RNA sequence: CCCGAUGCAAACUGCGAAUACCGGAGAAUGUUAUCACGGGAGACACACGGCGGGUGCUAACGUCCGUC
RNA sequence: CCUCCUAAAGAGUAACGGAGGAGCACGAAGGUUGGCUAAUCCUGGUCGGACAUCAGGAGGUUAGUGCAAUGGCAUAAGCCAGCUUGACUGCGAGCGUGACGGCGCGAGCAGGUGCGAAAGCAGGUCAUAGUGAUCCGGUGGUUCUGAAUGGAAGGGCCAUCGCUCAACG
RNA sequence: UGCCUGGCGGCCGUAGCGCGGUGGUCCCACCUGACCCCAUGCCGAACUCAGAAGUGAAACGCCGUAGCGCCGAUGGUAGUGUGGGGUCUCCCCAUGCGAGAGUAGGGAACUGCCAGGCA
């Protein structure tokens, strides 16, 4: 609980002064966050797939799991049951231990940073972006770098509309938009 | 030519192990005392009195034979 | 849905012992409590049960359902049978796994007379 | 590419019987008119008309199906 | 040979009709036990233009079910996984099909097995085409028999193989 | 015997969709931790283990709401068996059976056993 507590002890207080919500967990939780990779140019070779799910295990504290293609399409040459990518679910400390240390050091750290798209939510009170140029983490070495991959985080919430994902997001003090 | 359709009816007598019904699909399951083939033609694990039902959420329809 | 998943694949089971037309035994896990029940051919009637929400059985049990727990129904479910004479009624574990606490309660009920 | 309305489909039916088939009970009548076996047969190019149809150019006094 | 209508609500039912599909294949694509459930649309984003993975919602089987098609499949008959070969041996009441040989289903019995804690299931493939009666030939086993006797040849029985006879009871 | 909550069945949309109110007495649910029973084609996602720390947020329970789904008479209509007729390509007459759709009406279901709390 690195996280948790703090973040239970501080951001449950101020939301609810907030909103004024009868009860103490009906603010918004984070569940789970969802590490995709949208690559859409592995399929050259198994090499850069493979590579690819080493980053994502160094980067997360667990092996990622390898997913297939939901339907064959020409226009894209893409033939059923296709492993395209990987993705990695988080729930308990590892999440928060990721998320902590990505919005601590990795969000600054992003050269011309305009800040999070609010709008580009998933219509319900949850958001999911891709941010570019992974090597920003120090974890992948500059020396161990093969060639430019871009991320797909989704954090999962608990927000009823778009209103609650705001504010959950603002919570973590929303650095810019 | 291929014989289908429903040659055993309801109040109609049968005795063990007759077939009551054949079919390509699956229109009746087992109900009671029934079997079923690998062909899905139905038919009558003891002596009794045939007799189709409605049952399921579904609506779906049975064929039971009650023991004599 | 967790408890749409649960009955849907507990149904299958319910209905293919049912088939055969005999006596069966379901049990219902509860993270406090465990519940069991024989239920008769005609599925509209029940014959013996005992469960951890009556007093009766908790003044052994510090928590309502456990081992102990799960060990004291068994035993009490097996009696009450046993005085009745369910005569070998079968069981259905409610479509859950025979990989936790149902494991025990089932040793519990074979070695304490049920021939199931 | 899709949607609302508007008509049809023998190779569509979320609905659907009169009629014909089978199963059970029943008063009445029918020279058992019902069924099994055995001996002995004839025929094995049918026509016309009604009914619902296919084909045919819904032209046919054309042709082919099942019932009478 | 097979799929819907024609074919007129039992079944069957003509025509040089409408559409056609097949001679396959699997030692897994089967059985067991466990877990799961889709086509399609919108929103956001690195290549993404209207259609790559992903997040959410709507949708609730309109996909998939190997075949061209029909009827079915949510308890899924579909998907993934632990084991295995019950695709075993001798049988099999009774039922249906037809003019007929014959063909299909088939509860249940005895022996030994596979799966599942057990209850229980397993005698091939979601069902409907994948076939070739007929004699002849290659191989191995079987004293069953052997034209007076001991043997041999020959005959008999068991298991496999040679097929657009596409014209294929 | 009266109210509330759970399991087991029939009925299979008169049981459905949506809206509002409402629930922590018991029970139920969310949930902490999982190094231990146990498991992830990664993930405590699901199963399982130790609880009331906190809550009824969410699922679900109950009442209302007929906006929405359904059935559904009565009558009429088309159709059809039987016998006849016409102007016989089609229709009518006497008689029997009688559609589909739609109208009135309904309901926010009902029902049997036990258990825990409230009485």
């Amino acid at each position: 609980a690195k996280l948790h507590d703090y973040y239970k002890d501080e951001v449950v207080k101020k939301l609810m002064t907030e909103f004024n919500y009868n009860s103490v967990m009906q603010v918004p939780r984070v569940e789970k966050i969802t590490l995709n990779m949208g690559v859409g140019e592995a399929i050259a070779d198994k090499k850069l797939l493979d590579n690819a799910a080493a980053d994502l295990a160094a980067i997360s504290g667990q092996k990622p799991l390898i997913t297939k293609a939901r339907k064959s399409v020409a226009g894209f040459k893409i033939r059923q049951g296709y492993p395209i990518g990987c993705k990695v679910t988080l729930r308990g400390e590892r999440m928060w231990e990721f998320f902590e240390r990505l919005i601590t050091i990795a969000v600054p750290r992003i050269r011309d940073f305009r800040g999070l798209s609010a709008k580009s939510f998933d219509g319900r009170g949850n958001y999911s972006m891709g941010v570019r140029e992974q090597i920003i983490f120090p974890e992948i070495d500059y020396d161990k770098v093969d060639r430019v991959r871009g991320l797909d985080i989704t954090i999962t919430t608990t927000a009823k509309s778009d209103e609650e994902g705001r504010a959950l997001l603002a919570a973590f003090d929303f650095p810019f938009r | 030519a291929k014989r289908l359709g429903v040659k055993r009816f309801g109040g109609e007598s049968v005795l063990a192990g007759s077939i009551i019904v054949r079919q390509r699909g699956t229109k009746f399951h087992a109900g009671a005392n029934v079997g079923c083939g690998r062909d899905h033609t139905l038919f009558a694990k003891a002596d009794g009195k045939v007799k189709f039902e409605v049952k399921g959420p579904k609506n779906r329809k049975f064929i039971s034979i009650e023991a004599e | 849905d967790k408890k749409s998943a649960r009955i849907r694949r507990a149904t299958r089971a319910r209905r293919k012992l049912q088939e055969l037309g005999a006596t069966r035994l379901v049990v219902h896990r509860t993270p406090r409590h465990i519940y069991a029940q024989v239920i008769a051919p005609n599925g509209s009637e029940v014959l013996v049960a005992a469960s951890t929400v009556e007093k009766a059985i908790a003044e052994q049990l510090k928590y309502t359902g456990n081992k102990d727990a799960a060990a004291a129904v068994g035993k009490a479910v097996a009696e009450r049978a046993l005085e009745k004479g369910i005569k070998d009624v079968s069981f259905d574990r409610s479509g859950f796994q025979y990989h936790g606490r149902v494991q025990a309660l089932a040793d519990a009920a074979r070695e304490a007379g049920l021939q199931f």
